[PDB]
């Protein structure tokens, strides 16, 4: 095709191609609350977070640093930040 | 490593054109682009073009009309005097009654017509028929 | 990890915290009772370990043994010459937990 | 490509176009910075302190809240470390191969990869005379290395 | 006239003091003033933008901008309550430093002090209740240049009126064409 617009693409192939060769750069990372039971303190955990996050309340883990993504325990609830 | 960004930008608007593609996006932009680019376009080689700014060095989108035979560059920027400007002329364009030298001078990126109408030289940039 | 783990706590308590170096001077801040923590080289004089190990014993104090020998425990402290035995007289750096 | 592989990877870190604090980041500039206080006390470096404080405190960029990087901060407070960060890691590893070679003659891999990185100390050493970070006279001894190291 | 919050290098003012009024007698409003009192404006002014629609600039120091844009988005409609029919802005005068040519001590100007940065800030403070997510620059065949800017789209109720006052207020402050839009999600 010789008449794509590079101006306007949709958000489509905007979404698949690599984070650097997009139209303008966005990380596909995130910041996301996790709610972990038992507790009420709600807290911002990096998404491609590379440290285990612990809360200063309880002694217990609430994600493991995988290769791309954290892996948040089970029974932790969790939302998005502002999309 | 990347040393001259005009040369990458006017070789992919160069690809693009022999391609037949309608626009080309050229990645790294600069002062020296957006000026080179002008002076295409007010003599009507290219279409509008498009900044595109990110906080980095920005993007630019350019319409393609398809009356680009080539746009190359001279990469070692020689100084260029009026007194031999007219050997650069005969040897990279292809004739006298169109092909434009455009070199950066004092008084702004500007090509060789205008340039000797306000007689003075400066540096070579490029060229483009 | 334990040896790397252990070195880098080593170099954080110098130019953070109080410490001392040698056999004289270990003896005399554990008798003193402020010595927090003694590391011994495994290239110590088996006497000399053994009676600062009975030393750290009376004062109620630690003992590590450190897996390297004098010249990697003067490494360690970043000086350039051997230390046999090391105290400690406060951390700042969690080595020794409160 | 790599400077000392025959790697042309990309894996990089996209910065996000919006510069503004986020809205939901409770956290103001001197908070942000005793946290940075705190966790320089207990001895991690500068790369260490930004992954803990966006995995865990939820602050995307230090310089984006509080307009300074966190090595000025330090160096500001007069609490960051005498050699770089990067230039004490490289030498750190220098030591490290040196000592698995003083057991292995026969590693001669491990003899190329201590060419290389002993070529990238010394011309980030060069780089770091250049800015003055360090003094003209800082030269790199293979020898007198292990003590500055761990 | 009770002129008592306008501090700025001159001493004279026209028509600021009407704005200073304004401020003046926000007293006793719903606990702003606690707020407001350590706060002061440095200039004001008056343009016309779109048909017959009038439109106040207010330019007010660079340390007390943060502090402004705490409270921005309350003020602004009890200003526009007063002045009615009017579209309030609130600018930081940013001092354009020249740029140092070839023709007696001065210091190394600062990046911020540079044009095009005093530029895109003022274009950043001035649509403060969104965010700019993105800019375009078309350039129109001929040399002429127009921005496009694009807005958070997270709110659609309080600016989207208020565009053609930016593009006048723009073109009245800086010279250049600039034109906004809201794009779909990212």
């Amino acid at each position: 095709p010789l008449a794509k617009d590079l101006l306007h693409p949709s958000p489509e192939e905007e979404k698949r191609k690599h984070k650097k060769k997009r139209l303008v750069q966005s990380p596909n990372s995130y910041f996301m609350d996790v709610k972990c039971p038992g507790c009420y303190k709600i807290t911002t955990v990096f998404s491609h977070a590379q440290t285990v996050v612990l809360c200063v309340g309880c002694s217990t883990v609430l994600c493991q640093p995988t290769g791309g993504k954290a892996r948040l325990t089970e029974g932790c609830s969790f939302r998005r930040k502002q999309h | 490593v990347r040393m001259n960004v005009l040369a990458d930008a006017l070789k992919s608007i160069n690809n693009a054109e022999k391609r037949g593609k309608r626009q080309v996006l050229i990645r790294p932009c600069s002062k020296v682009i957006v000026r080179f680019l002008t002076v295409m376009m007010k003599h009507g080689y290219i279409g509008e073009f498009e900044i595109i700014d990110d906080h980095r060095a920005g993007k630019i989108v350019v319409n393609l009309t398809g009356r680009l035979n080539k746009c190359g560059v001279i990469s070692p920027r020689f100084d260029v005097q009026l007194k031999d400007l007219e050997k650069w002329q005969n040897n990279l364009l292809p004739s006298r009654q169109f092909g434009f030298i455009v070199l950066t001078t004092s008084a702004g990126i500007m090509d060789h017509e205008e340039a000797r109408r306000k007689h003075t030289g400066g540096k070579i940039l490029g060229f483009f028929f | 990890k334990s040896l790397e783990s252990i070195n880098s706590r080593l170099q954080l308590v110098m130019k953070s915290g109080k410490y001392v170096l040698g056999y004289k001077q270990t003896l005399k801040m554990i008798r003193q009772g402020k010595a927090k923590l003694v590391i011994l080289a495994n290239n110590c004089p088996a006497l000399r370990k053994s009676e600062i190990e009975y030393y750290a014993m009376l004062a109620k104090t630690g003992v590590h043994h450190y897996s390297g020998n004098n010249i990697e425990l003067g490494t360690a402290c970043g000086k350039y010459y051997r230390v046999c035995t090391l105290a400690i007289i406060d951390p700042g750096d969690s080595d020794i937990i409160r | 490509g790599r400077m000392h592989a025959p790697g042309k990877g990309l894996s990089q870190s996209a910065l996000p176009y919006r510069r503004s604090v986020p809205t939901w980041l409770k956290l103001t500039s001197d908070d942000v910075k005793e946290q940075i206080y705190k966790l320089a006390k207990k001895g991690l470096t500068p790369s260490q302190i930004g992954v803990i404080l966006r995995d865990s405190h939820g602050v995307a960029q230090v310089r984006f809240v509080t307009g300074n990087k966190i090595l000025r901060i330090l160096k500001s407070k007069g609490l960051a470390p005498d050699l770089p960060e990067d230039l004490y890691h490289l030498i750190k590893k220098a030591v490290a191969v040196r000592k698995h070679l003083e057991r292995n003659r026969k590693d001669k891999d491990a003899k190329f990869r201590l060419i290389l990185i002993e070529s990238r100390i010394h011309r980030l050493a060069r780089y770091y005379k250049t800015k003055r970070v360090l003094p003209p006279n800082w030269k790199y001894e293979s020898s007198t290395a292990s003590a500055l190291v761990a | 006239s009770a002129k008592i919050v306008k501090p700025n290098g001159e001493k004279p003012d026209e028509f600021e003091s009407g704005i200073s009024q304004a401020l003046l007698e926000l007293e006793m409003n719903s606990d702003l003033k606690a707020q407001l009192r350590e706060l002061n404006i440095t200039a004001a002014k008056e343009i016309e933008v779109g048909g017959g629609r009038k439109a106040i600039i207010i330019f007010v120091p660079v340390p007390q901008l943060k502090s402004f844009q705490k409270i921005q988005v309350r003020l602004v409609r009890e200003l526009e309550k007063k002045f009615s029919g009017k579209h309030v802005v609130f600018i930081a005068q940013r001092r354009i430093l020249p740029k140092p040519t070839r023709k007696k001590n001065k210091q190394k100007r600062p990046r911020s002090r540079t044009l095009t940065a005093v530029h895109d800030a003022i274009l950043e403070d001035l649509v403060f209740p969104s965010e700019i997510v993105g800019k375009r620059i078309r350039v129109k065949l001929d040399g002429s240049r127009l921005i496009k800017v694009h807005l958070d789209k997270a709110q659609q109720n309080n600016v989207e009126h208020k565009v053609e006052t930016f593009s006048g207020v723009y073109k009245k402050l800086t010279g250049k064409d600039v034109n906004f839009e809201f794009p779909e999600f990212q």
